């Protein structure tokens, strides 16, 4: 999380070792834990809500609908 | 002794992709850049012979370099200098250095340290040359050396020698062993029938051990004939024609064998006799005949390549002239 945790970053030089970061030990491995066999990422806080006000059928003001100005936002 | 020796390595491949192209020309020229000049585990290496196996060009796993190895199977011409070998040409370097060192000048390098303590040198300067007798002292092949590494004694023909009881008889195996060895006798016969006689002649007198053997009677060119001087006691056999004819299987060897100082060294004579007749200082030797056929065989090898070396050597009547101290002193010790 972002309280104040502090991570380490090295950038390798290698050309065995670029060849190898992004070919076998890049994060596109790890979507899928294999602890659990399922999904390790997804959406969290700001967007699980965020994806449901998006998604829901009736707004407080009314139907959940929006011109195509802030469709066009959206993306 | 040159000889051929298989040896094994691993070498090291920078490029294995501009390697790969030609492999087995590549191996060899990176064998020939490794190992020639080199005395490399116990031998000396003259010259590379074509590889016997091979590994894949594997790559370098416990590194990021990319490059690969390869293990070389190899056989190579190896020169190999033994205890008692005869060397016939050796160099001084410095005076400086009392123990005397020098450098043989022939087709095997070795770097020669004769002790000073005996008188029989410290007489000769720097820039003659002198052969050397190699001591019962091993020569060192220090691996990676551009020569090796032995010491010697400046060669006095050393009037003792030794009787040998045979026990055991030969076989048909060990009779090829000999026949090759008589092959190199018999090759290093004619090396020495194609140099100027007379050289042979005096080289042959001044390295004669019991007495000048009176004049120029009984030519001794010894190729193909058994011609030879003095005759001092007992009727010599040839050893090479013994061979041959145990070769067909007439002849046994149950008997004591001896090459005397009386004999001519580099001669193929030597005395068979049954109930050891010799005025021997050693006791009579219990071993079969393959160490007598072995060690006479050999001891003529060494002799002969002596002369050989030294009569190739010494072209001209000047450069013995140069290297007067010697001669003369060795008469003095005859
Ligand atoms: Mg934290």
């Amino acid at each position: 999380d972002f309280d104040g945790d502090q991570m380490n970053l090295w950038v390798p030089w290698s050309v065995m070792s670029r060849v190898e970061a992004e070919l076998l030990c890049s994060v596109r491995n790890w979507f899928i834990s294999t602890k659990s066999s399922g999904p390790v990422n997804g959406q969290v806080q700001d967007s699980t809500v965020g994806s449901f006000l998006l998604t829901r059928t009736n707004t407080p003001m009314g139907k959940n609908v929006m011109n195509k100005l802030h469709a066009m936002g959206l993306f | 002794m040159i000889d051929q020796k298989i040896f094994e390595t691993t070498l090291n491949i920078d490029d294995p992709t501009n390697f790969c192209t030609n492999v087995e020309a590549h191996l060899l020229k990176e064998l020939e850049n490794i190992y020639v000049g080199k005395c490399f585990k116990n031998s000396f290496i003259l010259n590379i012979t074509g590889v016997i196996q091979r590994s894949p060009c594997f790559i370098m796993r416990t590194n990021n370099s990319g490059r690969g190895y390869m293990h070389v199977r190899f056989s190579a011409v190896v020169s190999y200098l033994n205890a008692f070998d005869l060397i016939a040409a050796v160099k001084i370097i410095k005076n400086d250095s009392n123990i005397i060192l020098g450098e043989s000048l022939l087709t095997e390098p070795v770097t020669i340290v004769i002790p000073s303590s005996e008188s029989q040198n410290n007489v000769a300067e720097v820039g003659q040359i002198v052969p050397v007798q190699l001591a019962n002292s091993s020569v060192y092949y220090i691996p990676g050396r551009q020569q090796a590494s032995a010491t010697g004694s400046i060669f006095i023909p050393k009037h003792t020698f030794s009787v040998y009881h045979v026990q055991e008889e030969l076989t048909q195996e060990q009779a090829l062993n000999l026949t090759k060895l008589v092959n190199i006798i018999e090759m290093l016969l004619e090396s020495r029938s194609k140099k100027d006689f007379k050289q042979i002649c005096f080289f042959e007198k001044l390295y004669y051990t019991y007495s000048i053997s009176s004049d120029e009677i009984l030519d001794l060119k010894i190729w193909k004939g058994p011609k030879g001087k003095e005759m001092s006691r007992l009727k010599p056999c040839n050893v090479l024609s013994f061979l041959y004819d145990a070769l067909k299987n007439k002849n046994s060897s149950l008997g004591f064998w001896a090459r005397p100082p009386n004999l001519l060294k580099s001669s193929p004579l030597a005395y068979q006799q049954d109930q050891n007749s010799f005025n021997a200082t050693e006791l009579p030797i219990i071993c079969s005949a393959e160490v007598m056929f072995v060690t006479l065989l050999k001891e003529i090898i060494n002799y002969l390549q002596f002369i050989n070396d030294l009569c190739d050597t010494f072209n001209n009547e000047q450069l013995i002239k140069r290297h007067e101290n010697i001669w003369m002193l060795i008469e003095q010790r005859k």
